[PDB]
This record gives C-alpha cells, sequence and structure tokens, in this order.
C-alpha cells in the first residue's frame, strides 16, 4: 500500500546508471605494460681472462 | 574490481538519499490523507477477520 | 541493478500483525530496557522493539519484563511499543558455517554472502545424558609435543587453558587448530574434526588478524569462525557461547566429530556480570553474579563423545581462562577448575625464560589421562614425566647451589636437555609421527650426553636424517601407531646411529 | 638436472680437498650453486603468465 | 528540539530535567540549558519514564535552580571538523580555547558514532620505528597501532609520549590529533607552546596537528566526553580526508575514571573495586571507534594511569586486553634509574615476531630476555646471599645482565633539561648490531658505568675512554 506506493515511485522514478571510466581510472590503478627490463651478454668473451687463469691458478704444494 | 564494487555500495548510498526525498514527497502529499484511509479500511478489514 | 531486485524484495515484505502482546518502555537505559506488559512472554524470549532494536528477555517480574537489548538505546527511546518475537532465541546451524565468519544472531560479517543453514537450533539445549556417551577412546593430536605428552587431547574433553593474559594466549590454541590440518586435509572423516574458534571479547582488529592468520595457512577451509567482539552488546556477548554451542551440536549430532576452542571465557563472566547488574540481581561472589558456575557448567557440559548408538558424536572443548595476576584463587578462575576435565596451566616466568610453548607441567593436569595418548607416544614418553618429575625436584636443590652429587647431577643434565627438546616454535605444530621419535632418543638418554647448545641442531638434523632414512620407520609409527618390537629395535639402531651425527 | 650439476658440483668440492689447492674451485661452486639456486626459486615463484580473462 | 523541561533535581552533575511535554529527547540526545554562565551543555542518558529524563551534565551544575528552564538541543553534540580543526584547541563543546575565534566549519559530526565494521577493518604490518632502543629491541611499534604505556602519570609517562611526539610526527607527517583527557593544564600549555615553536602548529601559517585538551579541573562528566570528540576529530581524517593520522590519548585512565564517578550518581550497582558496571562495554567501543580501517589508518598512543601502579586493578587489566602493544614501565626500573624506565619482562607487542623483524633480530632479542629473566631470576639469591656464591657460569650471565641493563637507558632530547645529557636516537638496523655485540660480550671488558645512561655501542666505546682518563 504505503509499502508499494513508496517502492513504486523511489525505484520507477530514480534510475541511475555507472560512471564513466576516466573517472573509474582515478580511482584505480591504471598500468602501462611494462617494457623487457634486461637483454644479457656474453659471458668474459675473450681468452685473455682464460689464459690468465689456466696459468696463474696451480695452488698445489710440496 | 576494488573501485567496481566501492560504485556499487556507492550508487545504493546515493539512491538511498532519493528514497528521503521521496518520503517528504508522500508525507507531503494529500497522500498523507488517502493512505491513512486506505490503512483505516484495511484495519476495518484485518480486524474484523480476527 | 542489485538494487531493484533488493527493492523489489522488501516491496515484497508486507502483511499486517496482529501484535497480541504489547507493552510499553518507560524505564530504559544502560542499555537494558525494561518494559511494562507482555503478559504473555516466555523466558528468553527475543522481543522486536520498534526501533529495529531486539532484545532478548531475561527478567519477567509481575511489574515489568526486563528486556535487555542487543543494540544501543541511543536507537530506543521511552514509551515503545514491543512485539514478542515467540521464538525463544536461536541460530542458523548448518555445513554452510564452515569458512565463515558469524557474529551471534548469524550474520556472515565477513559478508560472504547468507549462511548455508541445514537448520535452527535453540541456544540452550541439554548436555548429553549419562545413558548417551561413551568412554573416550579417540586421541586429537596439537601437535605440540609437550601438549600430546603431558596432557593427551582426546574427543568430548574439556581442557583448561589458564594462564597470564595474552601470552600469546590466543596463539597457544591456534597451534592446535593448525595441527587439525593434518587429518583435516586427510578424506578420513574418522578422523575429520570441523574446527569452530569462538572469539568473544576481542577487539575486530585482533579477530581479523586471526582469520588472516587461519587464511595463511589456508585452514580456514575447515573453520568456523564465531564472534562477538568487544563492541557487541553485553547481553550479545553473554549470548555468544551458547549460540556457538548449538553451532557445534549441529556437527555433533551429524556424528562428526569436532572441537569447540571458547576463547575467552573471562570475558563471558564480565558480560554476564554487567548484565546482571543492571538487571539488579542481588550482587554476587567478587561481583560476578553467583549462578555463573551454572552458566559456564551448562555450557561446557555439552562437549562429549557421545555413545555408539549415538553414532560416537564428539564435540571437543578446550575453554580458555585468562587469570588476571595469576590469582587461581580468583572465584571465576576457581569456578571453571572445577568444571574443567584438564588444565594446561601457562607460566609467564617460563615464557620469559623461553620455554615457548610454557606450561607449568605441576600446574598442569588431564585428568582424562592417557586414555586417549597415542599408544605409540605413551610407550616412548613413558619415563618423561618420572624424568620431568625428576628434574623439578632436582633444579630446587640446584638453586641452593650445594656441591650436587653425581646422581643429582644426572637427573639435572637430562632435565635441561629435555626442557630444550620441548621447545617448539609458535606457528609450526610439529607431526606426531615425526614427535615420537624425538622422545624416543630423549627417553633413550641419547640426547643426554648431546651438548644443551646444539640440542636444537640436533633435533632438526634427526628429523632431516630420519627423513633420509629411516622414513620407512616413519611411516610405520605412522601405520601402526604402536612400537613393536621391531619397530624399537629400528628406531633403536637409528637413534644409535645418530648420536655421533 | 640442476640436481645432476649440483652433484658433480659438492663431488667435486669435496675432492678438491683430496688433491692440493681448492683456493678458488669453491668459487666456482659458489656462483653455481648462487644462480641455480635463484632459477628453481624463479620457477616455483612463477605465476601464470596471464590474467584471468575467463574467471576476473 | 525546542523542549521546554524544568530541572527536578539536581544530584551531582548529573541533572535530571521534567518535560513537560509528550515529546521526548532520545538517548544521548543533547540539551543547553542558558544560565548567566552562557549554555551548560547536558546529554541525556538515563530515561526514567513520567517524562522525566536524566541526564549527564558535560558542564559545571553549580547554581544551578531547581525548575530551571531546559531547552533540548537534540540529538548528539555535534563538534565541528575539517581541516580548519588543525591550530585549535578546542573543548568539550568544541568551543575554540585558543582564541582563535569561531572554527571555520565544514561539516559538524556527532561525538557518538558506531565503531567501523569488521569488513572494514584492514591488517597493518608496517614497522614503525622509534629510535628509542629499547621500544626497538624489545617491541617494534607499527603504524597504524594501538601503543600503550602503564605506571605514573606524568612522572616521566608524559616525558615518554613527548618523545614519541618528538620521533615519531616530523618524520609521519600529515595530519595528527593530541588529545588530552584530564591532563595538568600546566604542561598542556608547555605542550602548546612546544608545538608552536616545532612549529607543527605554525599558526601563522598552517599547522599539521590539531588539539583537544581537557585539562583535569574540568568538570567529571566533562572530561568523560573529552575523550569522544576527540575520536570524532580522528574520524574525520581517518575517513573524509583518507590521510594516515596519528592521535595521542593521556590517559585512557582517566576515561575510565570519569565514567566510574558518574556510574554511582548514575544510580548504578557499584562493580567490583568500583568500578562501572559499564567499564567493559565503554571501553570497548572507545576502542574500537580508534581502529585502522581500509579508509585510513591511524597510528594511536594510549597512555594509563595505573592506579597505585597495580596491574590487577580492572580498570587498567581492560586496558591490557585492547592495546596491540605495551611497553608497561615500572616505578621499580624507574628507582634503578634507567630512563627510559620501560620495564623489559613486561613488554609486548604482536609485531615482535621473527617473520615481522626477520630471525636475526629475533635470536638478539630471544637472548636478551633470557639474560634478564636469569637475572630476575638470581635476585633472591643475590640478596641473600653475595654474587660471589652463585656459580661461575651463572656469574658471568649476572655481569652481563648488570651490562644490559645499564646498557638500555638511552638519554632523550626531550628530557635533555632533566637528564642533563644531550639525546641521542639509535637506528634501528643500530640497535640490533649493538645489542648482538654485548650478548657476545665483545665489548664485556669495560664497566657497568661506561654502559650507564648514554646511547649506542660506538657511544659506550667511547665513553669508556672517557671514564678511562
Amino acid at each position: 500500500n504505503v509499502i508499494q506506493d513508496l517502492y513504486l515511485r523511489e525505484l520507477k522514478d530514480t534510475k541511475l546508471a555507472p560512471s564513466t571510466l576516466q573517472d573509474a581510472e582515478g580511482n584505480v590503478k591504471p598500468w602501462n605494460p611494462p617494457q623487457k627490463p634486461n637483454l644479457p651478454e656474453l659471458e668474459l668473451q675473450g681468452p685473455e681472462a682464460l689464459k690468465a687463469y689456466t696459468e696463474q691458478n696451480v695452488e698445489t704444494a710440496h | 574490481v576494488r573501485y567496481e564494487a566501492s560504485l556499487r555500495q556507492l550508487e545504493q548510498r546515493q539512491l538511498a538519499k532519493s528514497v528521503i526525498s521521496r518520503v517528504q514527497s508522500e508525507l507531503g502529499n494529500p497522500k498523507f490523507q488517502e493512505k491513512v484511509l486506505q490503512q483505516s479500511i484495511s484495519e476495518i478489514e484485518q480486524l474484523l477477520s480476527k | 541493478e542489485v538494487s531493484s531486485i533488493l527493492e523489489e524484495r522488501i516491496k515484497g515484505v508486507s502483511d499486517e500483525a496482529n501484535l497480541n502482546e504489547t507493552g510499553r518502555v518507560l524505564a530504559v537505559g544502560d542499555g537494558i530496557a525494561r518494559v511494562f506488559g507482555l503478559n504473555n512472554i516466555q523466558a528468553e524470549e527475543l522481543v522486536e522493539f520498534s526501533s529495529g532494536v531486539k532484545g532478548m528477555a531475561l527478567n519477567l517480574e509481575p511489574g515489568q519484563v526486563g528486556i535487555v537489548l542487543f543494540g544501543s538505546d541511543r536507537l530506543v527511546k521511552e514509551g515503545e511499543l514491543v512485539k514478542r518475537t515467540g521464538n525463544i532465541v536461536d541460530v542458523p546451524v548448518g555445513p554452510g558455517l564452515l569458512g565463515r565468519v558469524v557474529d551471534a544472531l548469524g550474520n556472515p560479517i565477513d559478508g560472504k554472502g547468507p549462511i548455508d543453514a541445514a537448520g535452527r537450533s535453540r541456544a540452550q539445549v541439554k548436555a548429553p545424558g549419562i545413558l548417551p556417551r561413551r568412554s573416550v577412546h579417540e586421541p586429537v593430536q596439537t601437535g605440540l609435543k609437550a601438549v600430546d605428552a603431558l596432557v593427551p587431547i582426546g574427543r568430548g574433553q574439556r581442557e583448561l587453558i589458564i594462564g597470564d593474559r595474552q601470552t600469546g594466549k590466543t596463539a597457544v590454541a591456534l597451534d592446535t587448530i593448525l595441527n587439525q590440518k593434518r587429518w583435516n586435509n586427510g578424506s578420513d572423516e574418522s578422523k575429520k574434526l570441523y574446527c569452530v574458534y569462538v572469539a568473544v571479547g576481542q577487539k575486530r582488529s585482533t579477530v581479523a588478524q586471526l582469520v588472516q592468520t587461519l587464511e595463511q595457512h589456508d585452514a580456514m577451509k575447515y573453520s568456523i569462525i564465531v564472534a562477538a567482539t568487544a563492541s557487541e552488546a553485553a547481553p550479545l556477548q553473554y549470548l555468544a557461547p551458547f549460540t556457538a554451542a548449538s553451532i557445534g551440536e549441529w556437527f555433533r549430532d551429524n556424528g562428526k566429530h569436532a572441537l569447540i576452542v571458547y576463547d575467552d571465557l573471562s570475558k563471558q563472566a564480565v558480560a554476564y556480570r554487567q548484565l546482571s547488574l543492571l538487571l539488579r540481581r542481588p550482587p554476587g561472589r567478587e561481583a560476578y553474579p553467583g549462578d555463573v558456575f551454572y552458566l559456564h557448567s551448562r555450557l561446557l557440559e555439552r562437549a562429549a563423545k557421545l555413545s555408539e548408538k549415538e553414532g560416537s558424536g564428539s564435540l571437543t572443548a578446550l575453554p580458555v581462562i585468562e587469570t588476571q595476576g595469576g590469582d587461581v584463587s580468583a572465584y571465576i578462575p576457581t569456578n571453571v577448575i572445577s568444571i574443567t576435565d584438564g588444565q594446561i596451566f601457562l607460566e609467564a616466568e617460563l615464557f620469559y625464560k623461553g620455554i615457548r610453548p610454557a606450561i607449568n607441567v605441576g600446574l598442569s593436569v588431564s585428568r582424562v589421562g592417557s586414555a586417549a595418548q597415542v599408544k605409540a607416544l605413551k610407550q616412548v614418553a613413558g619415563s618423561l614425566k618420572l624424568f620431568l618429575a625428576q628434574y623439578r625436584e632436582v633444579a630446587a636443590f640446584a638453586q641452593f647451589g650445594s656441591d650436587l652429587d653425581a646422581s643429582t647431577k644426572q637427573t639435572l643434565v637430562r632435565g635441561e636437555r629435555l626442557t630444550q627438546l620441548l621447545k617448539q616454535n609458535q606457528y609450526s605444530p610439529l607431526a606426531t609421527e615425526e614427535q615420537v621419535p624425538l622422545i624416543y632418543a630423549g627417553v633413550n638418554g641419547h640426547l643426554d650426553g648431546i651438548e644443551l647448545s646444539r640440542i636444537g641442531e640436533f633435533e632438526s638434523s634427526f628429523l632431516s636424517y630420519l627423513k633420509s632414512n629411516h622414513n620407512e620407520l616413519l611411516t610405520e609409527i605412522r601405520e601402526k601407531g604402536e612400537l613393536s618390537k621391531e619397530l624399537l629395535a629400528s628406531l633403536k639402531s637409528a637413534t644409535e646411529s645418530f648420536v655421533a651425527t | 638436472a640442476k640436481s645432476a650439476a649440483n652433484k658433480l658440483d659438492w663431488a667435486k668440492v669435496i675432492s678438491s680437498l683430496r688433491i692440493t689447492g681448492s683456493t678458488a674451485t669453491q668459487l666456482s661452486s659458489f656462483k653455481k650453486r648462487n644462480d641455480e639456486a635463484r632459477r628453481q626459486l624463479l620457477e616455483l615463484q612463477s605465476q601464470p603468465t596471464e590474467v584471468d580473462f575467463s574467471h576476473y | 528540539t525546542p523542549i521546554t523541561g524544568k530541572v527536578t533535581a539536581v544530584i551531582g552533575a548529573i541533572v535530571d530535567v521534567h518535560f513537560e511535554q509528550s515529546e521526548l529527547p532520545a538517548i544521548l540526545n543533547a540539551l543547553e540549558i542558558k544560565t548567566p554562565q552562557g549554555k551548560l551543555v547536558l546529554e541525556v542518558a538515563q530515561h526514567l519514564g513520567e517524562n522525566t529524563v536524566r541526564t549527564i551534565a558535560m558542564d559545571g551544575t553549580e547554581g544551578l535552580v531547581r525548575g530551571e528552564k531546559v531547552l533540548d538541543t537534540g540529538g548528539p553534540i555535534s563538534v565541528p571538523v575539517g581541516r580548519e580543526t588543525l591550530g585549535r584547541i578546542i573543548n568539550v563543546i568544541g568551543e575554540p580555547i585558543d582564541e582563535r575565534g569561531p572554527i571555520k566549519s565544514k561539516l559538524r559530526k556527532p561525538i557518538h558514532a558506531d565503531p567501523p565494521s569488521f569488513a572494514e577493518q584492514s591488517t597493518s604490518a608496517e614497522i614503525l620505528e622509534t629510535g628509542i632502543k629499547v621500544v626497538d629491541l624489545l617491541a617494534p611499534y607499527a603504524r597504524g597501532g594501538k601503543i600503550g604505556l602503564f605506571g605514573g602519570a606524568g612522572v616521566g609517562k608524559t616525558v615518554f609520549i613527548q618523545e614519541l611526539i618528538n620521533n615519531i610526527a616530523k618524520a609521519h607527517g600529515g595530519f595528527s590529533v593530541f588529545t588530552g583527557v584530564g591532563e595538568r593544564t600546566r604542561e598542556g600549555n608547555d605542550l602548546y607552546r612546544e608545538m608552536k615553536e616545532t612549529g607543527v602548529i605554525n599558526l601563522e601559517g598552517e599547522s599539521k596537528v590539531a588539539l583537544v585538551f581537557g585539562q583535569m579541573n574540568e568538570p567529571p562528566g566533562a572530561r568523560a566526553r573529552v575523550a569522544l570528540t576527540g575520536l570524532t576529530i580522528a574520524e574525520y581524517f581517518r575517513d573524509e580526508e583518507g590521510q594516515d593520522v596519528l592521535l595521542f590519548i593521556d590517559n585512557i585512565f582517566r576515561f575510565t575514571q570519569a565514567g566510574s564517578e558518574v556510574s554511582a550518581l548514575l544510580g548504578r550497582i557499584p562493580s567490583a573495586v568500583g568500578y562501572q558496571p559499564t567499564l567493559a562495554t565503554d571501553m570497548g567501543l572507545l576502542q574500537e571507534r580508534i581502529t585502522t580501517t581500509k579508509k585510513g589508518s591511524v597510528t594511536s598512543v594510549q597512555a594509563v594511569y595505573v592506579p597505585a601502579d597495580d596491574l590487577t586493578d580492572p580498570a587498567p587489566a581492560t586496558t591490557f586486553a585492547h592495546l596491540d602493544a605495551t611497553t608497561v614501565l615500572s616505578r621499580g626500573i624507574s628507582e634503578l634509574g634507567i630512563y627510559p624506565a620501560v620495564d623489559p619482562l613486561d613488554s609486548k607487542s604482536r609485531l615482535l615476531d621473527a617473520a615481522v623483524v626477520g630471525q636475526e633480530h629475533y635470536d638478539v632479542a630471544s637472548k636478551v630476555q633470557e639474560t634478564l629473566q636469569t637475572y630476575k631470576s638470581l635476585q633472591d639469591i643475590i640478596a641473600i646471599l653475595g654474587m660471589d656464591e652463585l656459580s661461575e657460569q651463572d656469574k658471568l650471565t649476572v655481569e652481563r645482565a648488570r651490562k644490559i641493563q645499564r646498557f638500555l637507558s638511552q638519554p632523550f632530547a626531550v628530557a635533555e633539561v632533566f637528564t642533563g645529557i644531550p639525546g641521542k636516537l639509535v637506528r634501528l638496523k643500530d640497535t640490533v648490531a649493538s645489542f648482538k655485540a654485548v650478548l657476545e660480550g665483545k665489548y664485556d671488558n669495560i664497566p657497568e658505568h661506561a654502559f650507564y645512561m648514554v646511547g649506542g655501542i660506538e657511544d659506550v666505546v667511547a665513553k669508556a675512554e672517557k671514564l678511562a682518563a
């Protein structure tokens, strides 16, 4: 009765629809896709080090 | 998702204040008179059914 | 949207009431209303005050029936009409309470949607009789080796966790809940304990941390959390254990085994005190109303190992009482001590001493004894009790620091190592199948030799070693649950082998 | 796999003990242990490489 | 609402009004009796029926004439909130008692406000380091937490809070609320002056702090709702501004105490020790209106005047329940001359864990606790017979512990006047290191006096040299 009237009038006559994405963007974390951080490189290329290590390292006792 | 859920709650409390506005409208009208008559006759039917 | 359906439901509640009982509020204040009228009124009835406040009714007087509000009186006002619900207080009880935090009236306060309820029940339900009870014979392993060894937990037993304020007080209990993950995850329904943690008087933040901890260990998938935060009404707090009990009874009734932790009853007593003194009931002993013993006893006696004709049901209870200043002669602690079947005294000094979990083994008893202790674990820990008792006596003499004889120092040396053996890391219970070896080693004195400092290292390593080699043996300890001659020999050899690491 | 590599690694640590010198052997072992332990923790860390476009 | 009444009774500051019309204000509505002392604000607390409410009076009631006209202001007292509060000292009513005239009001909010829900809770995990060694070592604080202090009030208790304000609140920045329930007026004036001096209040500019002050001269009833008022100011920051705040409460014993005074007059059967039966509820409600919601995180500091320094007293006991960390400060440790006087075996935090502050910190703390507990254990034996009659092994422990005890004193810059020693703040990273070394006895070879009243390990080393000369 009064319930119905209140229900009918309020519900019918008051309609909402969700807010714009732009406003939403403000309230959320936006995200710009992560890049590739690093491209690895050759592992100590050149026998300069290698020759040094082969000759230098021995450390054997008598 | 978090803002979406928040927005549903926000919509509900916004629409709640519209209920308050509507409440003031109903109690202003001679619906204030006419629905009292409806309630009155409803009590007649109900209490007579007792 | 969701709003349109909700409004439709709201429109869908109409239909006049005939209000067969009315009464007018008059004296209202302190949250305790008193209404004049209500000629028909059941005792303990729930009455809806016209203001959307519901209050149970605890005093019926030939003037004014005293209806204790479950809400705040800032929504109540003088001369309101009250309409009797016509139902004595009741809660939804069901399987859906698993994985849900619920407030006293069964509203999900974690808001994981409406509770899937298979029934409703009533707050007061009489305790299981002598006839429908069968003797306890089902272990419950808390994964705290000291607890399992010294004060074994079974099903249908009530054992009181008592000790100084929040000395990780909640955490001692929480460990038990956590170790029940091992069986619970398991599909053995005859070893399924559904766990109900009841939190009375704690702040929302404390509760929230706890439920989070439970979610972290992913144990909330078998937990029911009944909560009554400190904000919530003193009547609701008073009603809170009793409605937890009924929730437990649904499990118990189904025959499914369960365990209910009632943490802390000490705040129930404060609540009942407030309630009684504003029901103007004559002040009881130590200001706690004199019928608190009855209140607590009826609550506690509803956990039991029901008979085999009653499908071997068993709600198990663990009450938790905070002792204010460790006063064990205080009326509320004294009352509870009598009711329960065990004491699990926690001592602050030993906590500070770094014995965590902290248990004063002299003030800890299990009057329901080793009928619920694992048979294997009984064999290994057989003289553990004697050793510890000897250690206590020896330690007292040792304080005087008189030149101790070798016999006293055999005890002293053994005892020191045992104490270090007992210690365990909080929030990390250990599997019983792998606690039996550790106790074997200690009791068979292999650790007595091993230096005190590296006992902790040894323990870790020993487990790794048994995992490496004697994992066949570990499987057997789990599987056969009694150490046979072969197991005893295997275990003896393993320990001996690991003496020198 | 990673365990094969590491079994040879630890076997050689106790072998390098056997013969004289081992002054820089353990440093080789250390580099290998470090990064081998990093990739296993990485591989266990591995989240789904895409959002839930089904569920979420 | 304009509801005339007459004053039926004036039993203490618990006036009873008898409304003559059948429109009756609800409980927690507010009434103004206008007098040549201006308005007196009273708050409905019981309805005693027959159109006779009984109201707590939040202002002094001397001079009232029975039957005096009352008018009902209606609803809970509405304070004024905003950022305009920052740079004001406000009375219980909300009057600007720092006399910067009318506060520019935005929203005026009811004093009583229901505590946020279980769902709204958000659990903390932040480390907040104060640079106070004893705090850092024993029980680290956290942002959003509820911090707790116990002992004699303003016997060093007030000073401790002042040190906390000095350290935490400049680093924190943003909104901060100081609410002082029943504090010594002169001490409050000192705080006001000091705050203005340290620019936190800059009255020429803007102030990022707001102040609520309730003097201990204020009537008991007034003191009861000083707290609720402050919490509202905090809520505006917590919720509406949504920026992390700070909150100081000193003493929350005064909140309980005030309630106990009014309780008797109100007509309640006294509970044990004499405390109000609504002690549990009132404390509970208050302490759940101070919390870290998902809306905002409010670090709160609560100061408990323990009466007679008996923790077993029910009001301090129920306070201990609602705190997230406590650092009970003991008169005995004060007698030992250690300022800060925090008892080291009676401190706890849920933030002291081997996950939260890592195993190394936890290990360091474990050893400190064990050492000190041993030292406490041997106190009997020490008194009855000499320390030389203790075991040699124990004598090392005792010597170490005596050093640890002395080491724990950290001069405070706020107490610089009193100590006469320039204060020092030591890093959390530094603290763990300093204690670690001492525990390994590295620097144990230099006098106890060297460790006495000085800062970090490096300072101790230097102070040994100072003594050596």
